[PDB]
């Protein structure tokens, strides 16, 4: 098989809330 | 922090019916930033590890049967299984992430109902092997049956012995919505080697009259 | 597919220290941090905490302050969990799962059945259940395999190394005097049996056993 | 102080269906927990006319399915 993805952007920046774009 | 609690604490629906259990947070879960309520629900059947069914409260995972349904937002969430298949004999929890630390709910129990049906008593003797040593155990089996409330009573030679018995009720079966249980009457070789009529009367509801299954040492 | 694997269950005595594992194989280990979920017996799930699969730092929750530590040799893809000074109440089943951004757990483990007690590990005894030395004959039936006196849990009866799956009611243990007792029962068709070798399989992880005992007729 | 007992209940529905659920907790929250759920299912399956029995420990929450 071909290794997954789902790695996408983000990374690991403050759990106690999200981390996907709070626009300007 | 976010107290959590789900409800009800059990549910005994029937094949093909719709269920509505709860899970109500404590202090908001709609995260502004995201526009998603960080509620998630998990189904742990007996023994497997839980499995989440829905995220963002309402979003159904890739794999999850279209028939499960996560509604709720802000502070009032609901999970719904129409036409609840049997297999669904699971337990459901829910969790929040909007604020560490994470918290599940006590969990809502989903049992199942269905047609009633007496049991299948099978009685078994102390195997040659074991017989070699201090204690014999006779075993009886009340396989597959709906519903849970049944009983048992042994008898050492036309005589109910309520000493040394061990019953182990199972978990609602896997594909029929049933139940079965095990009673393991045990006795010292001698204590055993005395009497000779071994019977296994197990009362249920399916019949005013019990299912009798006996076993007379002096035929083996 | 994608899976995480935990060391097997483990037994320990009031006051020890212990280390369970969680080897994952199906995703770039370090590209999702690993969390630990706990679960007592018949009780609920408690969120242990988690390890930043990068930062390689831990965050414990209140109720896991001290004593409970997390670690991970980022390499051989396996994130640890270690405990100290176990207590009776420390007995419970453990877990590790992958936690994405969405905010849930897509894959967890099988969990570690770890239990903490004195009691001396003691190997189980398997017995067979063929119905009477003589009797009736319909279509279906049952065979047994009572698994007496053992400790600590857990045990696993299966039938023919697999084969037989439904038909089985492998029941739940019981504790009467620092030892476990437990049964399981199957059911084939009298045509098949005994013309066909029905061997139940019981193994007790703890004494590194695996007794496979053939239900021979009476 | 406070104990933490349970509530046996029956959830009859209009069409003649009968489901069954348990509510455990401080009789206040306990009970409270059942009516704030009985007052439920209603936003699609009818209204409700509960009726406690046995020290209230049993309730039969009926459902008009209106």
């Amino acid at each position: 098989r071909r290794p997954q993805d789902v790695k996408f952007p983000g990374g690991g920046q403050i759990v106690g809330g999200v981390y996907l774009l709070p626009r300007r | 922090d976010i107290v959590m609690s789900q409800s009800p604490s059990s549910l005994a629906v029937s094949a093909g019916e719709k269920v509505t259990m709860s899970c109500k947070s404590s202090q908001s879960l709609l995260n502004s930033r995201t526009r998603k309520n960080y509620l998630a629900w998990y189904q742990q059947k007996p023994g497997q590890s839980p499995k989440v069914l829905i995220y963002w409260a309402s979003t159904r995972e890739s794999g999850v049967p279209d028939r499960f349904t996560g509604r709720g937002s802000g502070t009032d969430f609901t999970l719904t299984i129409s036409s609840v298949q049997a297999e669904d004999q699971a337990v459901y929890y829910c969790k929040q992430a909007y604020i560490p630390p994470l918290t599940f709910g006590a969990g809502t129990k989903l049992e199942l109902k269905r047609a009633d049906a007496a049991p299948t008593v099978s009685i078994f003797p102390p195997s040659s092997e074991q017989l070699t040593s201090g204690g014999a155990s006779v075993v009886c089996f009340l396989n597959n049956f709906y519903p849970k409330d049944i009983n048992v009573k042994w008898k050492i030679d036309g005589s109910e012995r309520q000493n040394g018995v061990l019953n182990s009720w199972t978990d609602q079966d896997s594909k029929d919505s049933t139940y079965s249980m095990s009673s393991t009457l045990t006795l010292t070789k001698d204590e055993y080697e005395r009497h000779n009529s071994y019977t296994c009367e197990a009362t249920h509801k399916t019949s005013t009259s019990p299912i009798v299954k006996s076993f007379n040492r002096n035929e083996c | 597919q994608i899976q995480l694997v935990q060391s097997g269950p483990e037994l320990k005595k009031p006051g020890e220290t212990v280390k369970i594992s969680c080897k994952a194989s199906g995703y770039t280990f370090t590209d999702f941090s690993m969390h630990w979920v706990n679960q007592a017996p018949g009780k609920g799930l408690n969120w242990m905490g988690w390890v930043n699969t990068e930062t390689g730092e831990p965050t414990y929750a209140d109720d896991f302050k001290g004593r409970f530590a997390f670690s991970l040799e980022t390499s051989a893809s396996t994130a640890y969990l270690q405990i100290n000074s176990l207590k009776n109440e420390d007995t419970a089943t453990y877990f590790c799962a992958r936690f994405l951004l969405r905010q849930y757990f897509d894959v967890w483990g099988a969990g570690t059945t770890v239990t903490v007690s004195s009691a001396k590990t003691t190997p189980p005894s398997v017995y067979p259940l063929a119905p009477g030395s003589a009797a009736q004959t319909n279509s279906m039936v049952t065979l047994g395999c009572l698994v007496k006196g053992y400790f600590p849990e857990p045990v696993t009866v299966t039938w023919n190394s697999g084969s037989l799956s439904s038909g089985v009611h492998t029941f739940p243990a019981v504790l009467q005097s620092d030892l476990y007792t437990l049964s399981s029962s199957v059911t084939v068709p009298s045509s098949t049996w005994p013309s066909e070798t029905v061997t139940c399989n019981v193994a007790h992880p703890a004494s590194s056993t695996k007794v496979d005992k053939k239900i021979v007729p009476r | 102080p406070k104990e933490e007992v349970t509530i046996k209940v029956n959830l009859i529905f209009a069409d003649g269906k009968i489901q069954t659920a348990e509510f455990k907790g401080t009789f206040e929250e306990a009970t409270a927990e059942a009516y704030r759920y009985a007052a439920l299912h209603a936003k699609v399956n009818g209204e409700w006319t509960a009726d406690l029995e046995d020290g209230g420990n049993h309730m039969n929450i009926k459902f008009a399915g209106k």
